[PDB]
């Protein structure tokens, strides 16, 4: 709350869940992945996209 | 590398790590003969025949 507005860049605070590595329930951890001989930049559009 | 070949670089083909191999062309490497078509540049700036 108070790093949110009265602040000049992001700054989240956040506890720690307590088994440190699975899966936040209704969230997931999506790849977009170039698969042809593509560009960087490419990628990134689609990204956007 | 002549005859037998060379790898010698790396490069980035489509954003893929590809090697570089540089070779004699086919003609001049087939037969005995053409040992003589390979020169050394020696030590002064001339160029000796094999």
């Amino acid at each position: 709350r108070a790093f949110s507005q009265i602040k000049d860049a992001m700054v989240f605070a956040f506890n720690l869940p307590a088994i440190v590595e699975l899966g936040t329930a209704t969230g997931f951890d999506f790849e977009l992945i170039d698969q042809a001989g593509l560009g960087h930049e490419k990628l990134t559009q689609a990204r956007n996209q | 590398a002549a005859w037998g070949g060379s790898y010698v670089n790396d490069f980035i083909d489509r954003g893929r790590v590809k090697k570089v191999y540089v070779m004699s062309e086919a003609k001049y490497r087939m037969l005995p003969d053409d040992i003589g078509d390979w020169y050394v540049r020696a030590a002064d700036g001339q160029m000796v025949p094999f």
